[PDB]
């Protein structure tokens, strides 16, 4: 497919912005966080499930034809590019600038 | 409807022996218990006999406990009552009824749903 | 009022993972299997719909474990060819050689041990070009730096024999009798059986060989048809006839190597050396691929171009169709069968033979297949395919399918997809009107 | 029909054929067959002991003295025995199953004591 | 702790080939698929393919078919990715990611190598 | 006499010693062989006990049942069956009819269990 | 009180906890564990057969027809059921247990013959 993501999300700590993966099929939606200079990591295993050892601040959800990642509060440490994925298809990247 | 059609008859010696038969229709035969209830000519009702759904269980009043045999043939949907010896107090119209007992699996009854037209047994 | 009544023997079961046992009428189906009653029983369950999932069925894992264990046991009371890792002096074979097997069979002489330790003997054997790597015309066997090698016993046959997996007492095997069953989900037609049907433990990749055909139409079975990482099992409605041969008139020599141990080696090829080609019926194969495409269109769309191409790469066991034919291990080049574009005579496959086989993709345990004398015929029925789907497509109206496999469990999933094992729980309670 | 044949039949019909299921409760494969046989014996004996402590030893249809609590299931007899199968019932009462077992055990204990006291009334 | 360690950065000329290694540690290599993915020079992540080391099987993205060869050496648990006929579009960060059991979860993602293509 | 002591005795005399032959049913190549033998003995005992259980004879050595005897199986009188015959000759005589008797006993117990359940339904 | 919790308790108090202590009665390492499990099964079956031949099958508290002989223990019912534990009692009458069991078997044999005759008297 062709996943579409919001290029830039802005805010400040406690805003709790949400990132939306437009165009995904149902089930097995994964989320990845990419820090420039470091290799990425897997934030959401499938729709909402999260890897052991990752903060509870990240929580996924689905809205039928749309998936989303909810951050409980934009802590200063958490700025990066977030990619949603269904199978091999990657989005365009959401520049989460504080 | 549910129809219970007795045949039997009534002309019996005071020390004789008779058999009544009763056919049933309009419902599932093998799932109801059956009974015989007698009514003397001009007096009230008396329960006589009770048979389970499967025909294995018989119950009688004490006055006929050693004389009457109640039996059921589920395959032909018939009930029968064999009377031996008898006595002068046995003058009555006998009725089949569906009810009076139920298996543990099904709901309780302890009452009679449908009563047949019956047959008159008179001991000369 | 209602009271609790206890019932023992109620027809209740739950999914469970237990150990099943072998029954049968040799590497497989050995004397440790109990004999099979010639009268099977199948107690059809009317009004029962059960959920099946062939991709998490633990009797496939049990089947795999039993096959590995039987394979390992059959090689134990046999000759270990540790002294055979010596420096080989090999020359090419030019006696009546054809133009196809050019540089494939090599005549190799070496100093072999004999009955007495004090003496050595100069002996010669023919080896294929896949079982010889070039140290520094000096050659060694391919296994000598990775594996210990055991020779298979000459009196043990590699022919598959049907094995029935039977449940122990207290457990039951439920068979799905539906004809459109796709491997997952509810099955409205379930029967309980004492044991499974006769399952031949056939070892193959790329294409599936002998087995049970689909009853109505070609079935496409996958855990997730849209997920690239999963294999697609294609079960044929009609078999495709395949005739594989080893036309070389071979012979077997017995080289004594120790106190009662012997090595069986190739001696010479009486007559012309020709390629061990294999022929698959062409019209039947095309008709079958047409059926496969027609079934795939129900999952990918009726406006999608279906392409077949050969394996993208990997070990010989997965890029070619491996199988055991008459005791020889064939690796046939099926890149003449997966070459097509579908828009909405016979086929001859070259093959190679390998004598040094590392089965089940393990490291450390190699086996030497002793050569079989005489020509070798195999006539068999292709009953299914293992396909994968190429990912990362940029042309959205076409899909490319390539053969795959190599994980032998995905072969047995083509046979155990109808069966589930359940645990019986005969004890239960229910309300009744009776009171103790 | 044969083994588990009544599974799709109603509870009041499947309960008529309890002996059919009851009679079917009793190196690579040497140790595996031995473990399977010991497992089958252990499960059968655990079920028989569990019936024993309830006072239901030797019977397949055993009536007890534990009243039915409407919180476990409030469906009447015409919906349980005539319009339901055993598998559906097992799903329905699974959560409360252990609770029922506990009450059954307790009931037998009281009825085991009381009967003993009657045998002491000279 | 599972780790995946990759070779250093390399600079190649157009037409040359590049072999990127990925050594796995902390788990059984044979049981989990390896996935090789591009970062692309300032664009989002682009998946190129996976390899099943137990059999050696490979699955290449259609756009890279015929150009990329995937292999492994199971004796020291290292995967290899060979790119032939490099072009200026191929300069990127390249990563090896383990698979989460089966399916497409890329889990452990290695450290990455920068392949630079220039004249 | 102990185990199998009443083997040549008449069944009348032998029936009084049933406990003696009842207690003798219960007690790596040789490890697997002996565990197979012990599990075989346990399974045979439990099959016999389950078979008695489904007949309503659990816990009994001499169990009377509600199945009539059929002259076709054997027309012998009790003065020959119990007083002039051993169990071996008997068992050989009614070997061909054993399965029919077992089926009748099973059906009789099923009918009796349903009858007992109904007799407790009545209030 | 869990498994063996009444071990130091009064016999008249320990006699209410029979169920807890009855429910808990049921390659080389595989052979060892199978030997232990088969041994546990055989001990359970020997105890159940021994109860069976006494006519006490399916019961935990079984009254019998064998009178108590003062020689075994000339102790009044209070000293046994109110003051002693089961361990002290088991030590007290261990010498005679093989006698007692034998008598029990004999009484059941007589009882069975008696039952048989009554079922025929008719
Ligand atoms: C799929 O099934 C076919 C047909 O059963 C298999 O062909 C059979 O292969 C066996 C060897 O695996 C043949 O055995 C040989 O038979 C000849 C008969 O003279 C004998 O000389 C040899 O010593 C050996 O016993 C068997 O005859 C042959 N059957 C037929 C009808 O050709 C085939 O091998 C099976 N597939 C696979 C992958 O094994
Ligand atoms: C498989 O097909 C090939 C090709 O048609 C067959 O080859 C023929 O073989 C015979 C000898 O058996 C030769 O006389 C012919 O000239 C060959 N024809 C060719 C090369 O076109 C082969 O026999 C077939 N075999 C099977 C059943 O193994
Ligand atoms: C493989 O060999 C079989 C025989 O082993 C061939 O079978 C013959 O097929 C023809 C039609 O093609 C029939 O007329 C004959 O009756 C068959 N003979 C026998 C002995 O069965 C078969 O043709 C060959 N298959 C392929 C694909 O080449
Ligand atoms: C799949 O088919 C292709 C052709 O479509 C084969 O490619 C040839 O491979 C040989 C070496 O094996 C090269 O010498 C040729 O130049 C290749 N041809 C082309 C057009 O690329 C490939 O080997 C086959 N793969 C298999 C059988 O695994
Ligand atoms: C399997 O068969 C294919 C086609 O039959 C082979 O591809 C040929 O390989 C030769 C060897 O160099 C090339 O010269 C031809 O140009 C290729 N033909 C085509 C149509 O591409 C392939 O190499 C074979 N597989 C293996 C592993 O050898
Ligand atoms: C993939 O298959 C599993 C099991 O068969 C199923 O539960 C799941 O929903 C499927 N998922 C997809 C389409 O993402
Ligand atoms: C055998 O033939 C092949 C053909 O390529 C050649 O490479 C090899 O050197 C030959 N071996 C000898 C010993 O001549
Ligand atoms: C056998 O050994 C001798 C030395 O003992 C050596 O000269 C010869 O090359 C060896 N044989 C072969 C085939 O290499
Ligand atoms: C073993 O030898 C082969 C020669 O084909 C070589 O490719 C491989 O790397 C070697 N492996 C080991 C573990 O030595
Ligand atoms: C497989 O069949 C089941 C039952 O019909 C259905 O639930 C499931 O979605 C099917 N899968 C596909 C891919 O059609
Ligand atoms: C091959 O197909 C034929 C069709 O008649 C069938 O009879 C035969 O059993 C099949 N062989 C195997 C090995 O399955
Ligand atoms: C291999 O070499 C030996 C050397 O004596 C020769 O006799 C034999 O014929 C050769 N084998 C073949 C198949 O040409
Ligand atoms: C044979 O194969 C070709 C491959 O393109 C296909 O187009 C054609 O329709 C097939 N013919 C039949 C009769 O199936
Ligand atoms: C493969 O496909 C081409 C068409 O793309 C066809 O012409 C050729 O004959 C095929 N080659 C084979 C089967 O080796
Ligand atoms: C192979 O050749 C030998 C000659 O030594 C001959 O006796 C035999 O019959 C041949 N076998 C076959 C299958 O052609
Ligand atoms: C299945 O249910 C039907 C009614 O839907 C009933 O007539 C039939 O007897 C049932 N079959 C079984 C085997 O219980
Ligand atoms: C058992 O408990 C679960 C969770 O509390 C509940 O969802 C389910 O409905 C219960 N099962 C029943 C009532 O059969
Ligand atoms: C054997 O038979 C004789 C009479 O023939 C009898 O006295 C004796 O007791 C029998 N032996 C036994 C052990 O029953
Ligand atoms: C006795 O057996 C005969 C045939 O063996 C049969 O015809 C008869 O009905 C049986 N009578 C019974 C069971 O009363
Ligand atoms: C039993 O029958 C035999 C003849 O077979 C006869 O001698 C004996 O007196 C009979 N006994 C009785 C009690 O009828
Ligand atoms: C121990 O004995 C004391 C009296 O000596 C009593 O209060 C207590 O309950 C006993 N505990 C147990 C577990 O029997
Ligand atoms: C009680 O025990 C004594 C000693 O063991 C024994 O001699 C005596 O006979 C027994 N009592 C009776 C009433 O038999
Ligand atoms: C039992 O005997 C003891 C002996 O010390 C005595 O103290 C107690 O009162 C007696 N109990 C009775 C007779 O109930
Ligand atoms: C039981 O016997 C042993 C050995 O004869 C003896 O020491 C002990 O005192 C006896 N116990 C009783 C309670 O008689």
């Amino acid at each position: 497919s062709a996943l579409t993501q919001p290029a830039s999300v802005s805010g400040s700590p406690g805003q709790s912005i949400t990132i939306s993966c437009i165009g995904t099929s149902s089930d097995n939606v994964s989320w990845y966080q990419h820090h420039p200079g470091k290799a990425p990591k897997l934030m959401i295993y499938e729709v909402d499930n999260r890897p052991s050892g990752v903060s509870a601040r990240f929580s996924g959800s689905k809205s039928g034809n749309t998936a989303s990642l909810t951050i409980s509060g934009l802590q200063a440490e958490d700025e990066a590019d977030y990619y949603c994925s269904s199978y091999e298809v990657f989005g365009t990247g959401t520049k989460v600038t504080v | 409807e549910v129809q219970l059609v007795e045949t039997g008859g009534g002309l019996v010696q005071p020390g004789g022996s008779l058999k009544l038969s009763c056919r049933a229709s309009g419902y599932t035969f093998s799932s109801f218990a059956m009974s015989w209830v007698r009514q003397a000519p001009g007096k009230g009702l008396e329960w006589v006999s009770l048979i389970n759904d499967r025909g294995g269980l018989t119950f009688y009043v004490d006055s006929v406990k050693g004389r009457f045999t109640i039996s059921r043939d589920n395959s032909k949907n018939t009930l029968s009552l064999q009377m031996h010896s008898l006595r002068d107090g046995d003058t009555a119209v006998y009725y089949c009824a569906t009810g009076g007992m139920s298996s543990a699996l099904q709901s309780s009854k302890y009452y009679f749903d449908f009563w047949g037209q019956g047959a008159l047994v008179t001991v000369s | 009022n209602l009271w609790v009544t206890v019932y023992y023997g109620v027809p209740v079961w739950k999914d469970a993972e237990t150990t099943l046992f072998c029954a049968s009428d040799n590497v497989w189906a050995t004397h440790a299997c109990v004999p099979t009653d010639p009268n099977p029983q199948e107690i059809h369950l009317e009004n029962v719909t059960e959920e099946f999932n062939m991709w998490k069925n633990n009797m496939v894992e049990q089947m795999h474990t039993d096959i590995i264990s039987l394979w390992d046991q059959s090689l134990k009371p046999c000759v270990k060819l540790t002294p055979l890792c010596v420096t080989l002096q090999c020359t090419n074979v030019t006696n009546n050689i054809t133009d196809d097997m050019r540089g494939e069979l090599k005549n190799c002489s070496f100093n072999m041990t004999t009955e007495l330790r004090d003496k050595k003997q100069k002996v010669y054997s023919l080896f294929y070009r896949l079982d010889v790597v070039q140290i520094n015309k000096e050659y060694r066997l391919i296994n000598c730096n990775t594996s210990a090698i055991t020779q298979a016993c000459p009196k043990v046959s590699f022919e598959p024999i049907p094995i029935h997996y039977c449940a122990p007492a207290g457990f039951a095997i439920l068979k799905c009798k539906d004809k459109k069953f796709n491997g997952t989900g509810p099955c409205p037609s379930v029967s309980t059986v004492q044991c499974t049907h006769g399952i031949k433990p056939v070892v193959s990749t790329q294409l599936l060989l002998n087995g049970s055909l689909a009853e109505e139409e070609v079935m496409i079975r996958s855990e997730n048809i849209t997920n690239n990482a999963k294999n697609i099992l294609v079960q044929f409605n009609t078999p495709v006839q395949i005739n594989c041969t080893r036309p070389n008139n071979n012979t077997r020599k017995s080289i004594r190597i120790g106190p009662g141990q012997a090595f069986y080696a190739t001696g010479d090829i009486i007559g012309d050396i020709r390629q061990a080609h294999c022929n698959v019926s062409k019209a039947t194969w095309n008709e079958t691929l047409g059926k496969v495409v027609k079934q795939l269109r129900k999952h990918f769309g009726n406006n999608t171009i279906i392409r077949f191409a050969n394996s993208s790469g990997g070990d010989l066991e997965v890029t070619t169709h491996s199988f055991n034919c008459g005791g020889e291990f064939f690796y046939c080049n099926t890149s003449g069968l997966f070459n097509s574009t579908w828009i909405s005579d016979s086929i001859t496959l070259p093959c190679r033979i390998k004598q040094i086989i590392n089965m089940w993709q393990r490291i450390g345990q190699a086996m030497y297949a002793p050569p079989i004398q005489g020509v070798i015929r195999c006539v068999s029925n292709i009953t299914g395919l293992i396909l994968t789907r190429d990912g990362g497509s940029t042309n959205s109206t076409t899909e490319t399918f390539r053969p795959g496999g190599g994980d032998m469990r995905d072969n047995w999933r083509s046979e155990l997809y109808k069966y589930k094992v359940v645990k019986i729980e005969p004890l239960g309670v229910a309300p009744t009107r009776c009171k103790r | 029909l044969g083994f588990l044949g009544a599974a799709g039949s109603t509870m009041g019909a499947a309960s008529m054929t309890l002996t059919v299921q009851a009679r079917n409760l009793l190196t690579v494969w040497g140790i595996k067959q031995l473990q399977a046989r010991v497992l089958a014996v252990e499960r059968y004996l655990r079920d028989q002991q569990l019936l024993g402590i309830w006072g239901c030893s030797g019977k397949l249809i055993c009536c007890t003295n534990v009243p039915w609590n409407s919180s476990w299931s409030n469906r009447n007899l015409s919906e349980i025995w005539d319009n339901m199968t055993w598998l559906q019932w097992d799903k329905e009462i699974s959560n409360y199953t252990q609770i029922i077992y506990g009450l059954l055990e307790e009931s037998q204990n009281q009825q085991e004591k009381n009967e003993q006291d009657l045998l002491a009334l000279d | 702790q599972v780790q995946l360690v990759q070779s250093g950065a390399e600079v190649k000329k157009p037409g040359a080939s590049v072999k990127v290694s990925c050594k796995a540690s902390g788990y059984t290599f044979d049981d989990y698929y390896m996935h090789w993915v591009r970062q692309a020079p300032g664009q989002g992540l682009e998946w190129m393919g996976w390899m099943n080391p137990k059999t050696g099987g490979v699955n290449y993205a259609q756009r890279f078919q015929g150009r990329v060869t995937m292999t492994r050496d199971r004796s020291i648990d290292t995967a290899y990715m060979e790119l032939n006929s490099l072009r200026s579009d191929d300069t990127a960060m390249y990563y090896c990611a383990r698979d989460y059991g089966g399916g497409y979860p890329l889990d452990f993602w290695g450290q990455g190598t920068l392949v630079t293509v220039s004249s």
